[PDB]
């Protein structure tokens, strides 16, 4: 490819964006446990947020 | 008077002159071992008799 | 007096001589035009206009207008039951234990 | 010097330091110290110059006085304790004598006068061997006897070493004297934290060893002994100037480089013991070390001093020096901050 | 040819290349074997398997 | 914009609660560590600050040349 | 500080109890950083000898990365072991001496009194 | 403590003060250093023989030999100085002031 | 060197100016004696009488510094009617700085010595009041 | 530009005064430096302290707006005495008379 | 590095290869003494390697492809400009003298390396021990200043002490009149601009300061213009010499090992040529040096090391 | 916060593997892409801040600074590509790498929830800035300027490190949220006095405060154009951000301990403003204007009222934009006339009309013309200081004169009058310079339409 | 260039600290600072005394 | 015009026996 | 650092000469064998602080 270098910055965003999502999986200790948003789970809803 | 002279004088330049003078006084040694060992004896005598580092 | 070897200062270059259509970005004309196009496209038509559209349509920034709606509830409650419109205490004075003196 | 004889002498130096490190008897500590001195004397006499002879004579006299004071301390502790086990001493006079003996061995102020002298008169490799390897065994002996170390004496020696090292390095033009005064200031830093947490002393010792090794390796690779040849280095090879700029930046404790790692940790072990004046004073004094490092970086890499006509000839020959572990030591000394908790392996 | 004097690094030292690649492969296989042994030992000790 | 790019307020709320719990536990652990280090430096009865003494396995208990020892 | 803890099993890099802890993952961020350090050292080795930096000596760069990753993995394992030892000693000393660590009466804000300093 | 301990310690002290104040020569300072080593020898063997420390009697001989070896090294350095300036004066060892 | 500071500090502030002045003069004289000993050791005088003159000059300068500082601090603490205040020691430090300027026969050294010695003496009094430690015992 | 063209310290000996007057392109007897009170003026000349409105409005200057010539030693407060700023030109009536009349 | 301490340990001693013919012979004379061919004549009698006299482009012939580089990269001086303008204001005379001294030093290092590595004798012309006879001949003619002589003396003092003098030095005696006759005979147009006083000063410093200087450190043989035409007599004289003078006798294997390690490091040999002494004749400014170095890097086969240049067609770079 | 750090650190392979003719195009394109990406930080809530992980967070104070930084990097890339056109390629790549490293350090300094991480990268911002100033500065005095800047910053900020470690040992944590919920009042003692001084003096130097500002009219002058942008538009605001963060823990000692420093700014912003009336140098004039504006910010922070805090946020953003634009205009004039003195080139409206229009608009935004956000910030600080005390309005009002008295003065001698006769190299304005001016100015006037996104976290 | 170098870069080497320069620096450097500090301290002390005694009119003052 | 770089006297004052 | 090579490797190099109540040639006792023996059996394994207090 003559100009493959122009994928260096965008995909480095996307993978980096994905990393932030993984951090949410490490911070779900109080998911559907906060006193303000404690709510019974809807049918066919395993989690309130991902 | 203020920005170009006095504020330039009191904080940075007096400090710079002090460190330059101290550096010149520290490294004015003639490289004589006799004076170095006399200083060693003075240091030992001061630490034993005056500063009381051996009690 | 004899002095060291040194190149003399070069004369100031004019970009409009060798390129009368120069945009001032580069000496190469194609690189010049492409740099101008990149700057004008990604600066004005990508960040500025779309950023203004994004900021103009922010989803209820800092909950601000929501509070106004809540006020339009609360007064509607507090003017209907004869209650004072605002109390002078933030918390209930019954549930505060003052130190004795 | 024969390569076999040089190798045997270097292993004798290593064996002496190891003997000091691994022994549990005071007589073997003394024996290892004499082994180290006797085997390191000829390395300073590698070139057979009058300056090397005078440097070796001064080093011999200082080490002899230090070893005799150490033996006096050992004998006093023998009399007042009846045992030879390398542990806390049982007399304040013996502890004081041993502390000043090890301070004379390490080059602490006001026993520092030989360090800028001797390092000037010996080659670069021998100076590196001195300023890095000779400081391992006395630091181990100081590590083992810290229950009996007087706090007043060791803190006085630390602040004197730091102040005198900064004010001495402020004046020099020669590189070896600059490294000597920098060494004096760094050992003031290392001994200031010894009685609070010796793991920080180990960490600062390791970081200082890596930095001094990198700087001396760069100087040997460029064959530079004064500041003007280090200025000349920009024409011959610019990458060497970039490396010495980064290493001198790291040696001053400038974050995010690894030289910020020891001293900051030292502060973290001295505000725990509610000592606030001393670490602030030591940082304020280490700003002078940062100053002459900045002067060296100004002369070397941030500007371009004029060169000569014969330097063009040096453009036609690649370097052939065995720059052993230079990239590894350059990387390890500058980008080691994000692995700061690794110091827990030294606890 | 181009150079009047033959460079010392004109041709690759194939023995050194062989030792380099061999010790790199050996270090990698030792590392992955040690990691597998460590994780199996940890799972055996702490009971989760 | 809220559906595509922005996080929900509930997700941010519970993430902040988890963060606060983790750093609160870390801070209490740090304070307990400082207190424990001070106590073991003061008394020396615990596993830290155990400076070495002389091992008693080096003593000879065989009868000597003189009975008075 | 821990000099008496490692006084009955001396000169052990990783003792038996270190096998009771989970080993670090091979995709650890610290291991990746140490491998990046090894790659940077390989690039510097290429640079200071007047070689093409990104081209010459692929086997040397691979050996640099592998050796750095090996040493870093062992050092990380030792680091987590010694931090676990620190935590274990701390909790054991807290448990053994209950009188020195009294539980504090955790009052709410309706009983406590805080002085108000107005900003005006 | 005993009287001879005071006398030996005073001998060590005066030899130390003799070492630390160079007069003209270097051989005199070397002799002062060997006097310090001799006083250390005497103090150590008096303490050892007083308390009937049997094995420790092997020690002062080593304390001689090693230090005596060091003395030989010192002599060689003096000879090298005598090969440069023709005399063992200490006021010629100042080439490293600058 | 610990008994001199103890005998200076056990006198309550603004009670007896003579004993405080004598104690501060003794402390200054000890400091000047140490400085003169190091000066005549490191830099050899050309004659014996030159060395005695330099030692006497340094000792008298530092003794005058201590005497003026102690006298001014005690007088100011007496007349201002507050013993626990760092401003009194700041005034004493500037008086000592003016004494240094009078000894060295210059004005700029006197002004700089006033400023920095007043700051240092105020810091010393603040540390004595608040119990700041420079040689802190290892407690953690 | 060369290092000997920049202003230097206060001249005391007559030959330094002559060299300073040669440097500033003026006669030796017309060159009066500022008094040596340590205010940083150095050897810069003390000009007759007149505004640029007092110059000849018909003589052709090198800078017609500034009423200035190329190479002329400019005043220490030339940025103060330009035609856009404070003027010192003579008035038909006296200064004290103006002040007294306005205040009264 | 194919040689070092490890090769010396395993048994590569330089005393095993040194024969009786392993001699360093230097042939001298005036600028037109006819010494040149005479040295070549010696080189075809005892089987000795003949190094020609080091010019401006000797180092360019040693390294790279062997071609002479443009003069802005090597030397930055001209011999013809010196002959036409001996008192030039750009300091061409001393710059050329310093560059020629550096070239002679490099040639002496190469000769010593060849002699100590192969055991074959080497014939040289006008070594570093006989270069100052030009420099004073400049200074006695008023061509250069005294500080140039001071800088040359400093450089020579710090770089000549680490080498060994030749075994035999051969001097050709030709008068300045016959020298100018030969100069008119050859017909190089810039060479008639030389002066007779310059050649007389060259001869005077050859006879009064050079031959008495190395009379004791090496065996000196002097010949006239017609004894030099017979090479058989010359090799008969040099084959009947009893070498008992100079420092070549007390040379152990360790000393020759150290000398061979010194001469094989070319950057260490030229370490003290560019001492930081700022003279207007040799000091090159920052911008000019930067521009010339950037031009030098752009030459083919010069950007990288001697085996890592793809533009000249080097393969397996990724495995080297 | 990993979605912005990773592309910024991937900009270095982008600028190190590009061709010798397309480094500027690629770097400008991808930095503009990152500036567009930066708008996803506006998800702010009226009660809670935006917390990403244990390491990074961003409330409504850090968000405008982050957007300004990642918008400012392409502007520096476009500005600094004319005086480096003849430069060697490797040094060009090193300059771009220094700019990239500076942006990375800044955007992770503004988001660190823990205070010692903030300190570490707040001082990591020193190295690329100092390298740029002392390497690509033009004249002799760049070395002295770099020494002054570095030593003022470090000598002011080492006690900040000591105080922060003391806070970590005493309170038990340095997380900003934990400190928000665990803050204890600071009583009256000398220890707390020096605690306040150690926490404040670093930001006092970096603000800069009057009397500690001596490093500004050197480092803002000897530096190149991109160095001038970062020096005037982020780092001063970085000190202000640190001041806003750390004033939380220093209550209620501040209520008297801020008493001298306010005066040191309240008089100070007079004196430096008067300096701009008698400055022979254009860059020095802009630097002293920056000193005056940041002193006004200092007063606003020290009186600690809500209106002052929103005024300080708006003032910091607007002053950064205006100072960067003014430095760009001065650098264009310096490139055309090859001298920095203001009186040399006059009457440029006759030759360069559109650049004269940009000069007029920049000067109008400098003297706080309504309804620009400069006037909004200045006005809010004025209301808060009037609430603080009455006579302060005098110290405001006189400043409101003197500011205009230099700004229009800067408009006149550079643009109005008769042109200099002997200067005949006044080329017509390039498209690059005009594009740089428009990209500097149009966001400011657009921010005048919706200012509520820069009014701080307590809007 | 001579004028600019005299106005900016030549002020410090030609400065000598004497009675006139020191008195002018102390009079014009820390004079107004002390004056404004005393004025603002006096006004705010009076205002705080009036506020805490319930004397100052603060009826509609809810924006500060 | 161009960037200033140290001349002979700068290197001489940086290259003496002492600073 | 004190690298305990001897205890790791099980070798004895200088432990026989460290104390006075150790094994001696011909079992010759010192004059203070019992006192040092009692002190050593007290202070074994309790640390330096508890040993000295």
């Amino acid at each position: 490819r003559d100009h493959w270098i122009h994928v260096l910055v965008p995909v480095g965003f996307v993978f980096g964006y994905y990393l932030d999502r993984k951090n949410d999986e490490k911070l779900a200790a109080f998911r559907n446990k906060s006193l303000l948003y404690k709510r019974e789970l809807k049918p066919q809803e395993e989690v309130t947020w991902k | 008077l203020l920005d170009l002279i006095w504020l330039e004088t009191i904080l940075p330049k007096t400090i710079s002159l002090a460190q330059m003078k101290m550096s010149t006084t520290i490294t004015s040694q003639k490289g004589l071992i006799k004076l170095y060992f006399l200083s060693f004896l003075i240091t030992i005598l001061i630490s034993t008799t005056l500063l009381n580092f051996h009690e | 007096t004899l002095r060291w070897q040194e190149d003399p200062e070069p004369e100031d270059e004019n970009l409009y001589e060798k390129n009368p259509d120069s945009h001032g970005y580069d000496k190469d004309p194609a690189v010049d035009v492409w740099n101008m196009r990149v700057v004008f496209f990604f600066g004005f038509s990508i960040v500025l206009v779309l950023g203004s559209t994004f900021v103009a349509y922010l989803p209820d920034y800092r909950m601000q207008e929501w509070a106004r709606r809540e006020a339009e509830r609360l007064v509607k409650y507090r003017e209907a039951h004869g209650l004072p419109l605002m109390e002078s205490n933030c918390f209930d004075p019954s549930k505060i234990q003052l130190p004795e003196d | 010097m024969n390569p076999i004889i040089l190798i045997i002498i270097l292993m004798t130096v290593m064996l002496g330091t190891i003997i000091v490190m691994i022994s549990t008897h005071w007589l073997l500590i003394w024996i290892g110290f004499e082994m180290n001195m006797l085997a390191i004397i000829p390395i300073m006499m590698k070139k057979h110059n009058p300056r090397a002879t005078e440097a070796s004579t001064k080093y011999f006299l200082t080490q002899s006085t230090a070893s005799m004071l150490l033996m006096m301390a050992i004998i006093i502790n023998l009399m007042f304790s009846g045992q030879w086990t390398v542990m806390k001493l049982f007399n304040p006079m013996a502890s004081m004598l041993m502390t000043m003996a090890l301070a004379m061995k390490l080059g602490m102020a006001p026993f520092h006068f030989w360090v800028p002298e001797v390092t000037q008169g010996i080659p670069l490799s021998s100076g590196l061997i001195l300023l890095t390897w000779q400081k391992l065994a006395p630091m181990s002996v100081l590590y083992q006897i810290l229950p009996s170390i007087n706090l007043d004496l060791i803190l006085t020696l630390s602040i004197l070493s730091i102040t005198i090292g900064g004010w001495g390095g402020l004046n020099q033009t020669q590189l070896r004297k600059i490294m000597a005064y920098s060494s004096i200031a760094h050992m003031g830093w290392m001994t200031a934290v010894l009685l609070y947490n010796p793991t920080m002393t180990l960490l600062n010792l390791i970081i200082y060893i890596i930095m001094t090794s990198t700087m001396f390796t760069l100087f040997m690779a460029n064959s530079t002994t004064t500041t003007l040849s280090l200025s000349h280095t920009w024409n011959k090879a610019p990458i060497m100037t970039i490396l010495v700029l980064i290493t001198l930046l790291s040696m001053g404790g400038l974050p995010p480089l690894s030289g910020f790692m020891p001293k900051w940790m030292i502060i973290q072990e001295m505000t725990k013991n509610d000592s606030i004046i001393l670490p602030t004073l030591m940082a304020i004094t280490a700003l002078l070390n940062l100053y002459f490092y900045m002067r060296l970086t100004y002369s070397t890499a941030l500007t371009m001093f004029p060169s000569t006509n014969n330097m063009k000839m040096k453009w036609q020959f690649p370097t052939t020096k065995r720059m052993t572990l230079l990239p590894t030591m350059t990387v390890l000394s500058t980008m080691l901050l994000p692995l700061t908790p690794i110091l827990s392996i030294l606890e | 040819k181009f150079y009047i004097q033959e460079p010392p690094h004109g041709s690759p030292n194939w023995l050194k290349v062989g030792l380099t690649l061999g010790t790199s492969a050996f270090l990698w296989i030792y590392l992955i074997k040690q990691h597998n042994e460590d994780v199996l030992e940890y799972k055996r000790r702490n009971g989760l398997e | 914009i809220a559906r595509t790019f922005f996080d929900a307020p509930e997700k941010n709320y519970e993430r902040t609660m988890a963060i606060l719990q983790i750093e609160s536990e870390k801070a209490e652990l740090r304070l307990k560590e400082l207190e424990v280090r001070r106590l073991m430096r003061a008394k020396g009865d615990g596993p830290w600050f155990q400076y070495p003494t002389i091992d008693k396995a080096l003593i000879d208990h065989s009868p000597k040349a003189t009975p008075d020892n | 500080m821990m000099t008496g803890r490692q006084a009955r099993a001396p000169l052990q890099f990783l003792p038996d109890e270190a096998r009771s802890l989970p080993p670090p993952k091979l995709t650890d961020p610290r291991l990746a950083y140490i491998g990046f350090l090894g790659y940077c050292s390989g690039l510097i080795d290429n640079a200071i000898r007047r070689r093409p930096v990104l081209s010459a000596g692929l086997h040397r760069q691979f050996l640099y990365i592998t050796s750095f990753v090996f040493v870093g993995y062992y050092l990380l394992k030792r680091q987590d072991y010694m931090y676990a030892v620190r935590d274990h000693d701390m909790f054991s000393y807290i448990k053994s001496h209950p009188e020195d660590f009294p539980e504090k009466d955790k009052k709410t804000y309706r009983e406590v009194f805080e002085e108000f300093h107005p900003v005006r | 403590m005993s009287l001879v301990y005071m006398n030996i310690m005073m001998a060590f002290t005066v030899s130390l003060t003799g070492l630390l104040m160079y007069r003209s020569h270097l051989m005199s300072s070397l002799l002062c250093l060997e006097g310090m080593m001799l006083s250390l020898f005497i103090l150590a063997t008096l303490m050892i023989l007083n308390s009937h420390f049997t094995l420790a009697s092997m020690m002062p001989i080593i304390l001689l030999v090693f230090a005596a070896c060091e003395a030989a090294l010192g002599l060689s350095l003096l000879v090298m100085v005598s090969n440069t300036y023709g005399t063992d004066y200490v006021q010629n060892l100042n080439l490293l002031q600058c | 060197a610990k008994t001199l500071l103890h005998q200076y500090w056990d006198i309550p502030e603004g009670t007896e100016c003579h004993r405080k002045t004598y104690a501060a003069t003794s402390i200054g004289g000890a400091s000047g004696l140490v400085v003169s000993a190091y000066s005549v050791a490191l830099k050899t005088p050309t004659s014996f009488l030159e060395g005695v003159a330099r030692t006497g000059r340094y000792t008298f300068t530092a003794a005058a510094i201590g005497a003026i500082f102690g006298l001014t601090s005690c007088i100011s603490a007496q007349v201002r009617e507050k013993p626990d205040d760092p401003l009194n020691y700041l005034i004493g430090g500037c008086a000592g700085g003016l004494t240094l300027g009078a000894r060295t026969r210059s004005y700029g050294i006197g002004a700089a010595a006033c400023a920095y010695m007043g700051l240092t003496a105020a810091l010393v009094k603040m540390g004595q009041l608040e119990g700041w430690k420079v040689f802190a015992e290892p407690k953690v | 530009i060369t290092k000997d063209m920049l202003p230097g310290p206060y001249p005391k000996t007559p030959e330094e005064r002559a060299a300073a007057a040669k440097k500033y392109n003026m006669r030796v007897e017309d060159y009066e430096p500022y008094p040596d009170d340590g205010m940083g003026y150095g050897d810069y000349p003390k000009l007759p302290d007149r505004s640029q409105q007092e110059r000849d409005p018909w003589y052709d200057w090198d800078h017609p707006d500034l009423r200035l010539n190329w190479g002329e030693p400019m005043h220490w407060d030339l940025d103060m005495y330009i035609r856009n700023r404070v003027d010192t030109s003579p008035t038909p009536v006296n200064w004290n008379l103006m002040c007294k009349h306005l205040f009264g | 590095l194919q040689y070092g301490p490890l090769a010396y340990i395993l048994g590569e001693k330089t005393t095993k290869k040194m024969t009786e013919n392993s001699k360093l012979i230097t042939v001298d004379g005036n600028i037109c003494s006819g010494k040149s061919k005479l040295a070549k004549e010696v080189a075809e009698k005892l089987g000795l390697k003949h190094f020609p006299e080091a010019g401006i482009h000797y180092a360019d012939s040693t390294t790279g492809d062997g071609k002479p580089l443009p003069v802005r990269f090597s030397g930055n001086c001209s011999l013809e400009k010196f002959y036409d303008d001996p008192k030039s204001n750009d300091g061409n005379s001393y710059r050329l003298q310093a560059w020629l001294y550096a070239s002679r030093l490099l040639q002496y290092a190469d000769a010593l390396e060849h002699l100590l590595s192969t055991g074959q004798g080497v014939v040289l012309e006008r070594s570093i021990y006989s270069d100052f006879v030009f420099l004073e001949a400049m200074y006695r003619q008023g061509f250069i200043r005294k500080q140039c002589v001071d800088h040359y003396n400093q450089v020579k003092k710090v770089t000549v002490c680490e080498y060994l003098p030749p075994h035999v030095v051969i001097y050709v005696d030709v008068p300045v009149s016959e020298v100018q006759s030969r100069i008119q005979k050859k017909g190089n147009p810039h060479e008639m601009k030389i002066t007779s006083a310059y050649l007389q000063d060259i001869e005077n410093v050859y006879k009064g300061t050079f031959l008495p200087e190395m009379s004791e450190k090496c065996e000196v043989l002097q010949y006239s213009a017609w004894e030099a035409e017979d090479a058989e007599k010359v090799v008969e004289d040099i084959q009947y010499l009893k070498y008992d003078k100079g420092p070549w006798l007390d040379q152990d294997d360790r000393k020759l090992h150290n000398l061979r390690m010194l001469v094989q490091d070319k950057l260490e040999v030229l370490n003290y040529t560019s001492i930081p002494v700022f003279l207007p004749e040799v000091t090159i400014g920052a911008h000019q040096s930067d521009r010339v170095f950037q031009e030098f890097t752009e030459l083919p086969g010069r950007k990288y090391r001697a085996g890592y240049n793809e533009d000249v067609g080097d393969k397996w770079i990724w495995l080297k | 916060m990993l979605k912005y750090i990773i592309p910024t650190m991937m900009l270095m392979p982008l600028t190190w593997l590009s061709k010798n003719s397309m480094i500027w195009i690629n770097t400008t394109l991808h930095s503009l892409l990152i500036s567009l990406t930066s708008l996803l930080l506006l998800n702010q809530f009226g009660d809670n801040s935006l917390n990403f992980s244990l390491t990074f967070f961003s409330d409504s104070l850090s968000t405008p600074l982050l957007i300004l930084t990642m918008w400012l990097l392409p502007l520096m890339l476009m500005a600094s590509q004319h005086h480096l056109s003849k430069e060697n390629l490797a040094r060009k790549k090193l300059f771009i790498s220094m700019l990239i490293l500076l942006q990375l350090f800044l955007i992770m300094t503004f988001t660190a929830t823990e205070l010692i991480f903030f300190y570490i990268m707040f001082e990591a911002t020193l190295v690329p800035t100092l390298i740029i100033i002392t390497r690509w500065g033009n004249q002799t005095e760049r070395l002295n300027a770099g020494l002054y800047f570095l030593f003022y910053t470090l000598a002011g900020s080492l006690p900040l490190l000591v105080a922060l470690i003391y806070i970590q040992n005493t309170m038990g944590s340095l997380n900003f949220l934990i400190l928000q919920y665990w803050v204890q009042p600071m009583p009256n003692s000398w220890s707390n006095t020096f605690m306040w001084l150690a926490c404040m003096m670093a930001f006092m130097v970096k603000m800069p405060l009057y009397g500690l500002h001596l490093w500004l009219p050197k480092a803002h002058v000897e530096a190149p154009i991109a160095g001038s942008m970062v020096l005037a538009a982020i780092l001063l605001k970085l000190g202000g951000y640190g001041m806003m963060r750390i004033t939380l823990l220093l209550n209620p000692i501040t209520d008297f301990m801020a008493y001298p420093f306010i005066m040191l700014s309240l008089w100070g912003m007079i004196m430096t403003s008067s300096i701009c009336l008698r400055q022979t140098d254009l860059k020095s004039l802009i630097a002293y204007s920056s000193v005056s504006h940041m002193a006004l910010v200092i007063v606003a922070i020290l009186i600690q009222t809500p209106w002052s805090y929103m005024g300080a946020t708006a003032l910091m953003i607007a002053h950064g934009l205006t100072s960067s634009m003014l430095f760009c205009l001065a650098n264009s004039n310096y490139e055309r006339v090859h001298s920095r003195t203001m009186i040399l080139a006059r009457g440029l409206q006759t030759l360069l009309p559109l650049m004269a229009a940009w000069w007029l608009l920049a000067s109008l935004t400098n003297l706080a013309l309504p309804p620009s956000i400069n006037l909004i910030g200045e006005l809010f600080v004025v209301m808060s200081t009037f609430s603080w005390s009455n006579i302060t309005i005098i110290l405001m009002g006189l400043n409101m004169v003197i500011t205009a008295l230099y700004s229009l003065y800067m408009l006149i001698t550079t643009q109005r009058g008769k042109h200099t006769h002997h200067i005949n190299n006044i080329l017509p304005s390039f498209t690059r310079e005009n594009a740089l001016m428009s990209l500097h100015m149009l966001p400011l006037l657009l921010l005048s339409l919706n200012p509520k996104i820069i009014l701080g976290p307590l809007y | 260039i001579r004028w600019t170098c005299a106005r900016s870069a030549n002020v410090y080497p030609n400065f000598r600290p004497n009675t006139k320069t020191s008195l002018l620096g102390a009079l014009f450097g820390i004079g107004p600072l002390i004056f404004w500090y005393y004025v603002f301290k006096t006004d705010r002390d009076r205002k705080e005394k009036l506020i805490q005694e319930g004397k100052l009119d603060r009826t509609f003052n809810i924006s500060y | 015009a161009r960037q200033w770089q140290p001349d002979v006297e700068w290197a001489e004052q940086y290259g003496g026996a002492v600073m | 650092p004190f690298f305990d090579v001897q205890k790791k490797l099980g070798v004895d190099l200088d432990h026989w000469m460290t104390i006075q109540s150790a094994e001696q040639p011909h079992r010759i006792p010192a004059r203070c064998h019992a006192f040092e023996k009692e002190w050593i059996e007290c202070a074994h394994g309790i640390g330096s602080i508890r040993a000295e207090k």
